[PDB]
């Protein structure tokens, strides 16, 4: 990615999940540095702000 | 895209008499001849009730 | 001196993209030339954005 988006992430994980995983086993766990968690926070806040 | 002001400062957007508009509240002057349109947005500064919309000419 | 509208309709006064605002939102545009003015207030009428403030002429 050039720019990070919860749109892009939500799509990729769901398409994966639909094809590969049951509805009950779609809990994902991302690994990041403190900055990735911050970038996540900003995007999540940008959405709820919409 | 995000909200323009905290709802505390938006709850003080009122519709009334220009003579009773103090600060910490914005005024809207609805239009009569036209139903939905607005005439002006106003905010008091130094006792005077000035507009926030910039005048636009031809 | 009642609020011009309720809060559920004032909450949807937002600032940002003209393309991303729904029919339920009012769009504000902070003037860039002046520091505390407004240049236009818009809401979607028929998929298009139109100014709520009545146009003035001489």
């Amino acid at each position: 990615y050039n720019t990070f988006s919860l749109k892009l992430l939500e799509d990729a994980l769901y398409e994966l999940s639909a094809s590969k995983l049951a509805m009950d086993d779609r809990l994902f766990v991302i690994k990041t540095g403190e900055r990735g968690a911050i970038q996540f926070h900003k995007e999540v806040l940008k959405t709820v702000s919409g | 895209m995000k909200r323009v002001l905290n709802l505390g400062n938006l709850s003080r957007i009122v519709e009334g008499d220009p003579n009773e508009i103090t600060d910490d509240e914005i005024l809207v002057i609805k239009d009569k001849i036209i139903e939905g349109k607005i005439i002006d947005i106003q905010k008091r500064v130094d006792g005077k009730l000035v507009s926030l919309i910039t005048e636009k000419y031809t």
